[PDB]
């Protein structure tokens, strides 16, 4: 998904 | 029992931990108008349902308490990021949200960063969100990943925002010494007037620096503890438990291995201490902590294995108590 990204 | 999630919020009083948002598999978000309180003496939950300018259901969103006021800023909501700011009086009623217009330039829309308290000023420092609308104080390094698979790009920044609670409005210092890469995912911990980040996410790597920003001066300054330090995360926690030292829990490593390691990082010794207790086969990531009056560190929620596998995810609604002072 798009919200767990940059992590 | 609030039922189990990732990426939510948690902030206290000491006594009282309120827990907002953050999503699930079987994936979606938690519903927008709760608000768990898990009493910290007691350990029972109590659901409320709160009303007015209720924020979007969210991950990643950055929250803290100051005398009962709870304040939230960022997120990811189903239509991406955000950098609205929402103020929750929790003092006396159903609770109203309301959603602040600030004064000053805000940060750029963002999720998974960090914040410190320092008097009237709540200090955010750094997350993963889109390009900011104009060139401010700090940089911004793009994640590559991020055009392919969006029509709307992102990456890391190490902005440092003030938002003064005196007036509602936005601001930049303006800092000195060299401030930590851009990164998202790393926690903040605040003793004092020096606030402490360590590790994070920074293009391929999860780092394993420790830094502290002097909340008086704006001074940057790096740490280095010697001997054994812990291995490099992101999506962990830290959490001050006393005027001298700092609580470290569980996260992600660069190779994607979850962790359920815990330490203690003594200020004044500039050292890092291994913490033992009864949950070595209980990892987490994107868990919350917050600190009790009574020495504990509170953890809830969070996933125990690698949540980036969204249908293996095994997202927890789990509390887990450190008895660290």
């Amino acid at each position: 998904s798009n919200n767990t990204s940059g992590s | 029992c609030p039922a189990e999630r990732s990426g939510h919020v948690a902030v206290s009083d000491g006594r009282h931990m309120f827990v907002w948002g953050g999503y699930k598999s079987n994936d979606f978000y938690l519903p927008r108008e709760e608000l768990w309180i898990y009493n910290m003496e007691t350990g029972r939950w109590k659901k409320i349902n709160t009303e007015g300018d209720v924020p979007p259901s969210m991950s990643g969103s950055c929250a803290v308490c100051v005398d009962r006021v709870l304040y939230l800023f960022g997120g990811h909501h189903s239509r991406g990021n955000t950098n609205k700011f929402y103020m929750l009086d929790s003092r006396s009623r159903v609770l109203q949200w309301e959603r602040i217009d600030c004064q000053g330039i805000p940060p750029s829309s963002k999720d998974k960063l960090g914040v410190w308290v320092y008097k009237n000023k709540l200090i955010f420092f750094g997350g993963y969100g889109y390009l900011p609308e104009d060139k401010v104080l700090g940089t911004f390094e793009f994640d590559e990943t991020s055009f392919w698979n969006s029509s709307h790009p992102r990456g890391w920044n190490d902005h440092v925002h003030i938002l003064d609670t005196e007036t509602f409005t936005w601001s930049q210092p303006i800092t000195t010494g060299k401030a930590p890469s851009p990164r998202a995912a790393h926690a903040c911990a605040t003793v004092g007037n020096r606030g402490f980040v360590f590790g994070g996410r920074y293009r391929d790597a999860r780092m394993n620096d420790l830094h502290y920003l002097n909340l008086d001066t704006w001074e940057w300054n790096e740490l280095i503890p010697q001997g054994i330090c812990p291995v490099g995360r992101s999506w962990h926690s830290l959490t001050p438990v006393s005027s001298d030292h700092l609580f470290l829990f569980g996260g992600f490593t660069t190779d994607k291995q979850p962790l359920s390691d815990a330490w203690t990082y003594c200020i004044s010794k500039n050292e890092w201490i291994q913490f033992n207790h009864p949950y070595t086969e209980k990892p987490r990531l994107w868990h919350t902590a917050c600190a009790s009056d009574e020495g504990e560190v509170i953890v809830f929620g969070g996933c125990a294995n690698n949540l980036l596998v969204h249908h293996r995810a095994a997202h927890s609604n789990e509390i887990l108590i450190f008895s660290v002072q």
